């Protein structure tokens, strides 16, 4: 089986450097070097993310899509930056203006065909394709506009292969951009109707989970991104390992989406202990489910305690009893029968790999499909209307060949998407 | 109000009569058919009306369509759904030749007189559309183009601003040529020559009523009547083709699932709220206004006495039964 | 004489590697000896690859190891229809190539895991295509039905109401082993809160050895495979007896081991020992095939059973005078060199049809309805070449299996 990652925009790119920083060590792949793998198992399944050319040069099979040179020119000029075949860099030296319309209709729309070209070179690689990983932020031009286009085209070329999306939904408290809900409401719109698995991450839900669950006082971006990239490795690549009960992107999809909207999840890692001290090793297993199922520790902004679950997928990866796993999940389902929805007798999807995250004993990725994410597309959809009412920075969109009905469309769609998610909270 | 459900059993052809297989459906009366087999469930099901084999094109048309004409005059949205397995009777009931005018031509002839009568009391104008639904794309039948961009009205309600319904009719002659183009236009798989399926498809009429004294302007009655020829589901096991036939059949079934979610939801929403997801498909979105409040609706389930129709009829009747059955 | 085996689904293959392990272990055939007599099917390569990488590697032909590199999918439809279709021909070809080579066989011991994708769906058609190509044989399917509360897959019931209805009209006798009610045996009757899947597989890997292995082996009271479905099924529904083992003692803790027949037989009817969460809550036994092995006097049995026939709190069915197939083998059991199984010099692998599964089926059927009542994960099967038909019409199927297992008992 196989996948082909996609680094849309700067954020989705910056994260690409962290996703591949990680995964490669989780696969013994040095910069241009080969498999140094401490074991022999980190190789029978690598194909999922790489290609055979030389015999030491397994190249990451991703795409780097960006209208801002300086970005991909920082990812390519730094650490692992020299592993991507140059053919992967689909740059757009144009003005990467912070407009969703500037990266979806006017400036991104040109660069697309020179992207789809390569997304096909990589899909027609070999063996069987599973799907595509997509990283980006819903708060910018090249992220939410151009990266949401890339998928609307991918989902027309292979409506069979899956589409995981890792979105950096606009964080509440402070927005790292101004038009944010514009770039966002317009991309979530495309997402609800093309990708079929989304993992929404919030730069501040991370800061919290990175400043209080890691006593880490100076959580640089490299860190947030690192934490995120730690989950997306426990999702995909992980289940492309053996296990007493393994799954794969489809099992995850076919157990986690009750209704075809696509639905968006909220990832959570297991052993999230500060370095020296907190190395408590209280990781028998009740400590991992203790972790993953708390409020805090959900990379989403919203708190699960604010809304039922439809599905859960504890994708464990570390030798453990199929009894103390399958058991714990139950008491968790009964202590919290309140929030877990009832018309699914077993919401939880236990998944169990064998090999754990390189240096750790036992971990478990959490992929929650809670109705609590209603209280985020609410947020976004609010910020929209409050400014859309006055057409705030709208001339930057229309003046790029847009429509007054296009913003209406997306808000209403993604605003209905809120409605639906409540139909199951009740 | 409620959606009306009817079933039509066709009559076995000669070839099947030679086989002389057991009859899977027995019609007791106008209201009720029995599902076989008889030496099973042996559950009797009561419909409102049964159409026999005997009914050609006069009887089928007049019964179902006539009460929708009254709701048509109201200018509330009316709709008719026609279903059928391959060889169900699909063409015969809906159409036939010019010789034996089925529902469509009798709506066209009778409702053409309806335009005459209505127009007299209030000036009326009518146009008609033939829209398709192939690979989840709307295609106008009269002109093939790219699918209409979808937008929504400000309140709500999905619209396709690819709305065309290319050419209106002054009389029967023009529409009759369009019907030739209709079958060709629908995208079908290269099926057996005997069978032909649409992708998914519909037909619409447009009512705009203005009193004679009233202008155009002033209050208008707006009705739409939609006549739907639903496609058939595919089976993976039966098909064996899969591939492009597979993808088209999955897309049909997804539109059918969304419609069925609305359908069962409609019965529940007799005690219902917004919950009914119109958004689930493009069909159900097109139908937002039409499945409708106190809209009039009818479902015509076509089936045959045929042996292959055994499975297909039983499945469709169970589902038709679910529309009458489903209560919380 | 022989009985092929078709281990389908990852789990049916993990159990398969285990039942297959216990075999050579009691036949003196180390890693590289003879040749197996079975096949392995999965739509996930990485699992059958564990039989191609791990232990028992070269004991198989790469020809009896079928894989579909494609996708497993925890959904019946896909694994039956859509995907699992492409492989079936090739699969059959082995159970027709391996079925020819032999000498007057008796059937195929199928191994599947009811609530899976490859284990539900695919086998549904595999057993399907068998009941037509060899309707003249035995079709004993050894299942691992859904844990009563500790299921895994979210959809499980969709997959297991669909494997039951499609296989029902095709099996001869369906053995059942419940994954959770085995863990109780690992907690209560062996003491370990560390039961790897590798252990439940040693345990079914044991009960199963009692079925084929030792019974197809000479003894003082041999019992062919046909003998089972004859002495075990009262009615044509592919009736599903339950597996039970007796000396499930721990090879470390307690040691009373020397537990003469009179004890090990009584230890079968206590509900806390039956690899099934179908505790005889009311379910009247209707036929039991007590397979013994080891040092057993036929009078010890024709007395240890007589005592039981008169316990009355064990209430057998009315229309059944005597429903006790005594099967005696010679060779004692053969425990793993250092797993956790005691190692006695006698055992009782009793299996039986009980009106008790009137429960287990009910509780698994009710599951299905709750989700089907909302369509839940339905769009996952419809988009895979299924219909409102195959669900609703396989629901009605098992409905007359709740009535069947009710009417054949509870009444006189
Ligand atoms: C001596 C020792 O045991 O050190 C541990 C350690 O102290 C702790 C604190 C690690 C440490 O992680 C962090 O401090 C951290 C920093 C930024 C963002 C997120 C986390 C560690 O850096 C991370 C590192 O993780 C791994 O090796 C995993 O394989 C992990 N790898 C990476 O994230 C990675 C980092 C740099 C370069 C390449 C990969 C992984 C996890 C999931 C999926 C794939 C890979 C581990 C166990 C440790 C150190 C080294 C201190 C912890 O994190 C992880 C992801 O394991 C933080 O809480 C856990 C508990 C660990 O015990
Ligand atoms: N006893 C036992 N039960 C197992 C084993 N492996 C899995 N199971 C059970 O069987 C079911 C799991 O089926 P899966 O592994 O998900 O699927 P599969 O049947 O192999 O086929 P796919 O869904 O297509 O992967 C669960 O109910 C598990 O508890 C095993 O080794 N032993
Ligand atoms: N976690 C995370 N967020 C980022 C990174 N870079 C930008 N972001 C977020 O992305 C949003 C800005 O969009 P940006 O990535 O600049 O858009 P683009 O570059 O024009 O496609 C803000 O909400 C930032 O917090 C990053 O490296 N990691
Ligand atoms: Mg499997
Ligand atoms: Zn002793």
């Amino acid at each position: 089986r196989e996948i082909v990652h996609i680094q849309a925009g700067q954020c989705g790119n910056q994260i690409g450097a962290k996703f591949w920083e990680v995964i490669s060590d989780e696969h013994g792949i040095d910069p241009t070097g080969s498999y140094h793998g401490d074991s022999d198992l980190q190789l029978e399944r690598i194909n999922v993310y790489y290609n055979e050319a030389a015999g030491n040069k397994y190249v990451p099979r991703a795409i780097l899509v960006d209208l801002e040179p300086g970005t991909m020119d920082s990812v390519r000029s730094g650490p692992f930056g020299q592993i991507f075949r140059p053919d992967n860099f689909v740059f757009g030296q144009s003005g990467a203006g912070n407009n969703w319309a500037k990266g979806h209709y006017t400036e991104g729309a040109e660069l697309v065909d020179s992207v789809l070209d390569v997304v096909r070179k990589e899909s027609e690689s070999c063996d069987c394709l599973q799907g595509f990983q997509l990283t980006h932020s819903l708060g910018g031009g090249t992220g939410s506009g151009m990266g949401t286009l890339l998928i609307s085209k991918i989902r027309e070329e292979y409506p069979d292969r899956i589409m995981n999306t890792f979105s950096v939904v606009p964080s509440p408290k402070v927005s790292d951009t101004v038009v944010e809900p514009y770039n966002a409401t317009l991309s979530v719109h495309q997402l609800v109707e093309n990708t079929d698995e989304t993992y929404c991450i919030d730069n501040e839900a991370l800061y919290d989970i990175c400043f209080r669950t890691l006593k880490l006082t100076t959580p640089t971006y490299g860190d947030l991104n690192h934490l995120v990239s730690a989950t997306m490795s426990g999702v995909t690549t992980c289940l492309r390992f053996p296990g007493q009960l393994n799954a794969d992107l489809r099992k995850l999809a076919v157990n986690m989406v009750p209704f075809p909207r696509l639905h968006f999840f909220m990832p959570g890692f297991a052993p999230l202990t500060s370095r020296g001290s907190q190395q408590y090793r209280a990781l028998t297993v009740p400590e991992l489910t203790q972790q993953m199922f708390d409020a805090k520790n959900m990379m989403a902004a919203c708190d699960p305690r604010h809304g039922r679950y439809l599905t859960v997928a504890a994708v464990f990866r570390g030798r453990m009893s199929m009894k103390e796993v399958d058991e714990q999940m139950l008491n968790v389902q009964n202590k919290n029968s309140s929030y877990f929805v009832e018309w699914i007798p077993n919401n939880v999807k236990t998944a169990v790999c064998d090999i754990p995250p390189r240096g750790l004993k036992m971990s478990a990725t959490f992929i929650g499909n809670s109705t609590a994410i209603q209280e985020l597309f609410k947020r976004i959809s609010e910020q929209f209307t409050a400014m859309f009412r006055r057409k705030a920075f709208l001339h930057w969109y229309t003046g790029e060949g847009m429509d007054e009905m296009e913003f209406t469309e997306a808000e209403s769609n993604m605003n209905d998407l809120v409605s639906e998610y409540q139909q199951y909270q009740d | 109000h409620h959606m009306k459900v009817v079933v039509r059993v066709r009559p076995e052809n000669t070839k099947e009569k030679a086989a002389g297989f057991h009859k899977v459906v027995h019609v007791v009366d106008k209201h009720i058919l029995v599902f076989d087999p008889k030496q099973n469930k042996d559950l009797k099901f009561v419909f409102d009306a049964v159409f026999d084999e005997t009914s050609t094109q006069s009887e089928v048309f007049e019964h179902t369509t006539k009460p929708i004409l009254r709701s048509f005059l109201n200018g509330y949205n009316c709709t008719v759904l026609a279903y059928g397995a391959t060889g169900a009777g699909k063409t015969h009931t809906m159409l036939g030749s010019a010789d034996e005018p089925g529902v469509m031509y009798l709506t066209m002839l009778h409702l053409y007189k309806c335009m005459d009568e209505i127009k007299e009391e209030k000036i009326c104008s009518t146009a008609v559309s033939y829209l398709e639904v192939y690979n989840e794309q709307i295609r106008d039948l009269l002109v093939n183009s790219g699918p209409l961009a979808v937008r929504e009205d400000t309140q709500k309600g999905v619209v396709v601003h690819g709305l065309t319904l290319h050419q209106p009719k002054s009389s029967e002659e023009i529409l009759h040529l369009l019907d030739n183009g209709n079958k060709n236009r629908t995208q079908h798989p290269t099926d057996m020559n005997a069978t032909s399926s649409r992708s998914h498809a519909v037909f619409q009429i447009y009512l705009r009523q203005q009193d004679k004294t009233a202008s155009i302007n002033q209050n208008v009655r707006i009705a739409k009547m939609s006549l739907i020829d639903l496609a058939g589901s595919e089976r993976a096991s039966t098909s064996g083709a899969k591939g492009t036939r597979f993808v088209e059949g999955t897309n049909i079934n997804r539109s059918l699932l969304a419609l069925g979610n609305v359908i069962n939801a409609l019965a529940d929403s007799k005690r219902k709220n917004q919950h009914i997801p119109y958004r689930n498909s493009k069909l159900t979105r097109l139908l937002k206004d039409s499945l409708g409040g106190n809209c009039q609706t009818i479902m015509i389930a076509a089936v045959s006495p045929s042996s292959v129709f055994y499975d297909d009829t039983y499945n469709t009747l169970k589902y038709a039964n679910r529309a009458k059955d489903i209560k919380s | 004489r022989e009985c092929i085996s078709i281990h389908v689904g990852q789990a049916g293959v993990q159990i398969g590697n285990a039942c297959w392990e216990l075999y050579c272990l009691e036949h003196g055939i180390q890693p590289d000896g003879h040749v197996p007599r079975a096949v392995f099917v999965d739509l996930e390569p990485t699992v059958i690859d564990e039989v191609r990488t791990g232990t028992y590697r070269q004991l198989f032909h790469p020809e009896q190891l079928i894989t579909g590199k494609e996708d497993a999918a925890n959904n019946y439809a896909r694994g039956h229809y859509t995907i699992g279709k492409e492989i079936i021909d090739l699969v059959l070809d082995r159970i027709r190539k391996l079925a020819d080579q032999c000498t007057g066989l008796q059937g195929f011991s199928v191994f599947h895991s009811f609530g899976g994708g490859t284990g539900s769906g695919f086998t549904s058609l595999l057993m399907e295509r068998l009941s037509v190509d060899y309707g003249k044989k035995s079709k004993l399917e050894f299942s691992i039905y859904p844990a009563p509360q500790v299921s895994t897959a979210v959809v499980e019931p969709y997959n297991s109401i669909l494997t039951t209805h499609t296989t029902l009209e095709h099996s001869d006798c369906a053995f059942m082993v419940d994954n959770e009610a085995i863990y109780d045996i690992c907690r209560r009757n062996l003491d370990i809160e560390r039961p790897t899947y590798t252990n439940l597989n040693r345990l079914i890997g044991q009960i199963v050895s009692s079925i084929t292995a030792s019974l197809r082996f000479d003894g003082a009271l041999n019992v062919d495979l046909t003998e089972f479905q004859t002495n075990l099924v009262p009615y044509p529904r592919g009736h599903f007896p339950l597996a039970t083992y007796a000396p499930v003692i721990s090879a470390e803790k307690a040691y009373h081991e020397q537990l003469s027949v009179a004890e090990i037989t009584n230890a079968c009817f206590e509900p806390a020992n039956q690899m099934v969460k179908c505790d005889p809550r009311h379910g009247k036994y209707m036929a039991c095939c007590l397979l013994y092995r080891g040092d057993v006097v036929p009078k010890d049995v024709n007395a240890a059973i007589a005592t039981i026939k008169t316990k009355r709190t064990i209430q057998f069915v009315d229309w059944c005078p005597t429903g006790f197939k005594v099967g005696i083998n010679y060779e004692p059991p053969t425990v793993v060199p250092g797993g956790d199984l005691a190692k006695v010099q006698r055992a009782v692998c009793m299996l039986s049809n009980t009106t008790a599964i009137a429960e287990a089926w009910a509780r698994l059927d009710h599951k299905f309805d709750l989700m089907y009542a909302k369509r839940a994960f339905v769009h996952w099967y419809v988009g895979e070449g299924m219909e409102e038909g195959e669900f609703s019409e396989a629901r009605e199927d098992m409905a007359a299996l709740e009535k069947d297992y009710e009417e054949v008992g509870v009444d006189s």
